């Protein structure tokens, strides 16, 4: 029974991942074939770049603005920078914008989406000049809607680029997010790659490879069938007609970009993900903040599940993959929970050692593929993501399920999960307190657990050596620290 | 520590069967490797059979295909089923238990908790 | 951004000149680097422009004869004027335009806020 369950877990985890790898590779081949036909110095889609932010680091906001300005795309109509706030502290963003761009900061007294006349011409007069708006703080959706209306008042603008206030774009990110829109009349959105640059912490180092996997594999797989989720945010291109069609139902809903993407998909429109457009953002360095962020992400995903399933019904035989993935995530969560619960109350050393060895092996295979794809030996740190998942995501999923003092609603379930895991480990240790070197099964269990501990210790020591030698830092991170030292 | 009390025995004619049971009155029986030893009237103790904490059956020579050892952990017992007796199998059968031990499961000194012994005899 | 241009002098009829404009200060790959000519009298005359990353826009009077190149690594650009004529020898400026106020191509000297010193 235990062997059958472990084999089922192994196949269930390593078969969908292999299928996703194959689909992402085929999406990469399709996009490469599309790009190989792109004429040199191609600029046919007029683009307005939208930056929506709220009290970002003055250094990182300046880096984002400079990365936008230092972009090689030849057809950029305008830059729209919307700031969720007109308070005294929110003027720092305007000052940074004036440092990097013109003195066209506007402070309307109203939020554009909460007015009888929502046209961008009510708060703007010239579409040629880059614009900065200081609008009252309502949310990411309201600032994004103001940016959409400011971009839509120029009839010559064909597409729109959404980036975060902290995204350091590559010199060809805009070109590679806007090119796929012209390769298919039914493609109304493109998702770009987001890369974590601040790999100076054990959590951020693993979150960087989690982002790499979840973008490359898990979005090329969706883009093969052209049903990518969560487009926009750090980097994403939207056609102007589709946003003109879907902005009102999206803003009048009773910012995660999930509902915007589902509004695109519910109308039968294709969405691709390009791995050749890269924008650099950061990740939380704190475990607890990561826990609350993942709780919010899981709450958003669980809220937009019926709408996602309905969206993956408008595609005749496509969208079956989207529905299968939506069911697979739930089935995987409950499979992991059931496996841990079963092997935790039985206190069988053979089963626990087999489970940890199989999980380590499958994560080693996944990390090997990640290293091959990224050409980076640091992708083997992803074997340590098992701890991050088991100790931050499962509490996050349970909290999202249960919440849909302020400390209790955020961390009580996490602390209870930690206490339960500790109690299960202690019970398994005290229920199997014996030594028998004459038994081959006990020898196998002890040697397996000791080898697993030695492996994880060696990986941790390698990470520590890299941290001391600053070998874990991305080149952009080294550049950013060097720039910060002297401002 | 486990206190081992043994049952079974009696007389068998030839080519028959028997069962010897050993109940342990300790605390954590499922962690104890158990063993059955025989002592001939004019010889020393010999390892006959054994079962590990994770069930793994060991049998000696002239015993592999005839005996069968099992353990119950709900009722803390270890049982040896001698399904084919020969006149050489007339010996006192003891049960031994251990929790911590090395590679040697055969020597009398490998097990620290011992039973009293049930006389098992077969007459021609 | 400080622009300094070198190269230029007396040329006898048809020939070739190479003017190098070096920029002190980072360019943003969206700043249109141009060359403007000022004959004795007249006004500033646009002769060439190109964005710092990629592009190209040559004046009608110089189209075909003048070649515009950008190093993009040493922060210098070069203008090669081949098959010279007596009517274009006075002054070249190699101005710069920043895509801060707007991204619109200008071709007018007013839109260039950084200029060099006159070079024959
Ligand atoms: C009291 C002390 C002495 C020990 C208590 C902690 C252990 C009981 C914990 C620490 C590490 C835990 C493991 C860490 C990671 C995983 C991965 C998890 O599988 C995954 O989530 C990986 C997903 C993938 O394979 O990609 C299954 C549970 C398991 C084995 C956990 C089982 C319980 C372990 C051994
Ligand atoms: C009953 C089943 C129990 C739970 C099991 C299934 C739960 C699965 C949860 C999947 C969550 C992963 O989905 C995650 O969602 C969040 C928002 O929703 C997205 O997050 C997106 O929005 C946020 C904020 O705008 C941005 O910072 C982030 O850059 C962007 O990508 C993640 O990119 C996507 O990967
Ligand atoms: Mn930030
Ligand atoms: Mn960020």
């Amino acid at each position: 029974s235990a062997v059958w369950g472990i084999s089922v877990y192994g196949v269930f985890v390593l078969g969908f991942y292999i299928a996703q790898i194959v689909f992402s590779e085929f999406n990469r081949m399709r996009l490469s074939d599309w790009i190989s036909l792109r004429p040199d110095n191609w600029n046919a889609t007029r683009v307005a770049v939208i930056i929506a932010g709220y009290r970002e680091d003055p250094f990182m906001f300046k880096k984002c603005l400079e990365s936008v300005r230092d972009s090689e795309y030849g057809n950029v109509a305008r830059l729209i920078c919307v700031i969720d706030g007109d308070e005294e502290e929110d003027l720092k963003m305007a000052e940074i914008y004036k440092q990097v761009y013109n003195d066209n900061v506007k402070k309307p007294g109203v939020v554009l989406c909460e007015s009888e006349n929502k046209n961008g011409s009510t708060i703007d007069s010239d579409v040629s000049k880059n614009i900065c708006i200081l609008q009252p703080h309502r949310g990411k959706r309201e600032s994004l809607y103001t940016g959409f209306q400011l971009a839509s008042m120029d009839p010559s603008v064909h597409a729109v680029v959404l980036i975060d206030s902290d995204t350091v774009l590559e010199k060809n990110a805009i070109l590679e997010v806007v090119y796929p829109l012209s390769c298919d009349p039914n493609i109304k959105a493109v998702a770009g790659e987001c890369k974590i640059w601040n790999t100076d912490t054990i959590l951020s180092m693993l979150v960087s490879w989690r982002y790499f996997s979840a973008f490359n594999v898990e979005r090329g797989a969706q883009s093969l069938w052209k049903t990518v989720q969560c487009v926009g945010g750090p980097l994403g291109a939207y056609t102007i007609d589709i946003i003109n069609e879907i902005k009102d139902p999206w803003i009048t809903q009773t910012g995660d970009n999930r509902r915007l993407t589902n509004e695109v998909l519910m109308r039968g429109k294709k969405i691709v993900y390009t791995p050749f457009a890269v924008g650099w953002s950061d990740s939380p360095t704190n475990v607890m903040r990561y826990i609350v962020q993942q709780t919010r992400w899981s709450k958003s995903w669980c809220r937009e599940i019926w709408y996602t399933l309905g969206s993956a019904w408008k595609h005749g035989f496509s969208g079956i993959y989207l529905a299968f993935e939506c069911m697979y995530q739930i089935m995987y969560f409950f499979l992991v929970m059931y496996l841990f619960s079963y092997i935790a109350i039985k206190a069988d050393i053979r089963a626990q050692t087999a489970t940890v060895l199989v999980s380590t092996l499958v994560t080693i295979i996944k990390s090997s593929y990640l290293a091959l794809r990224a050409k980076n030996l640091k992708a083997f740190y992803f074997v340590l993501y098992t701890y991050v998942y088991f100790f931050c995501m499962i509490p996050a999923r349970i909290t999202a399920m249960f919440t849909m003092w302020l400390w209790a609603k955020q961390f009580l379930i996490t602390y209870m999960w930690w206490a339960g895991v500790l109690a299960a480990g202690v019970y398994s240790i005290v229920d199997n307190w014996y030594f028998d070197w004459a038994d081959i099964q006990y020898r196998f269990a002890l040697v397996g657990i000791c080898s697993y501990l030695v492996f994880v210790s060696i990986v941790l020591v390698i990470y520590l050596i890299g941290k001391i030698t600053t070998w874990n830092y991305t080149p952009l991170q080294k550049e950013l620290i060097e720039e910060r030292y002297l401002h | 520590q486990v206190q081992l009390v043994e049952s079974g025995g009696g007389l068998v004619q030839a080519g028959g069967s028997l069962k010897v049971s050993c109940a342990a009155s300790g605390r954590a029986f499922k962690t104890y490797r158990m063993a059955w030893f025989r002592q001939a009237p004019g010889k020393e103790r010999e390892f006959v059979s054994g079962i590990s904490a994770l069930e793994t059956t060991y049998y000696a020579d002239s015993v592999k295909g005839r005996f069968t050892i099992s353990r119950d952990n709900t009722k803390n017992t270890v049982s040896l089923q001698m399904d084919s007796l020969k006149p050489e199998d007339t010996a006192v059968y003891y049960c031994a238990a251990r929790r911590y031990g090395g590679t040697d499961y055969t020597t009398t000194g490998s097990y620290d908790y011992w039973g009293q012994g049930t006389q098992v005899t077969v007459s021609s | 951004v400080q622009l300094v241009e070198s190269g230029g002098g007396l040329v006898q009829a048809g020939g070739s000149l190479r003017l190098a404009c070096a920029a002190s200060g980072r360019i943003f790959s969206s700043d249109t680097l141009a060359w403007f000519r000022r004959a004795p009298g007249k006004e500033r005359e646009f002769v060439a422009a190109s964005r710092w990353s990629g592009g190209g826009t040559d004046y009608a009077d110089v189209k075909g004869r003048f070649t515009f190149s950008r190093d993009n690594t040493r922060n210098t650009m070069c203008l090669e004027m081949n098959s010279l004529k007596p009517e274009d020898t006075a002054v070249y400026y190699c101005a710069l335009r920043t895509a801060r106020d707007s991204y619109y191509y200008t071709r007018n000297p007013t839109g260039y806020d950084y200029w060099g010193q006159g070079t024959q």
